[PDB]
């Protein structure tokens, strides 16, 4: 309890760093979450880009 | 104060309204259009 109450009002700093990393990954992992070994639509749009 | 407002307003709009739009056209417009269903109907040629 003494240790737990020692990191309060410090967590906001950890939350901002963790949130920042998630923002720079989330825009990309959307393609990975639905990744399929057979996806002609994914392949076609990747080719065009 | 007047100098600052005149200075920051052009700069604000270029950052938020025009440059975000250019980046949209170059980077995403192609993906948004392709992702629409029935690309056959989407790309039907005019009878002419």
């Amino acid at each position: 309890q003494q240790l737990t109450n020692h990191i309060r009002d410090t967590l906001p700093g950890l939350r901002n760093k963790l949130q920042s990393q998630l923002l720079s990954i989330e825009k990309e992992v959307e393609e990975y979450k639905n990744f399929r070994p057979d996806d002609p639509a994914r392949k076609t749009k990747a080719l065009l880009q | 104060v007047n100098k600052t407002v005149r200075d920051l307003m052009p700069k604000t709009i270029m950052h938020l309204m025009i440059n975000n739009t250019k980046e949209f056209i170059f980077s995403e417009l192609l993906a948004n259009l392709y992702s629409c269903g029935d690309q056959n109907t989407l790309m039907e040629e005019s009878a002419e």
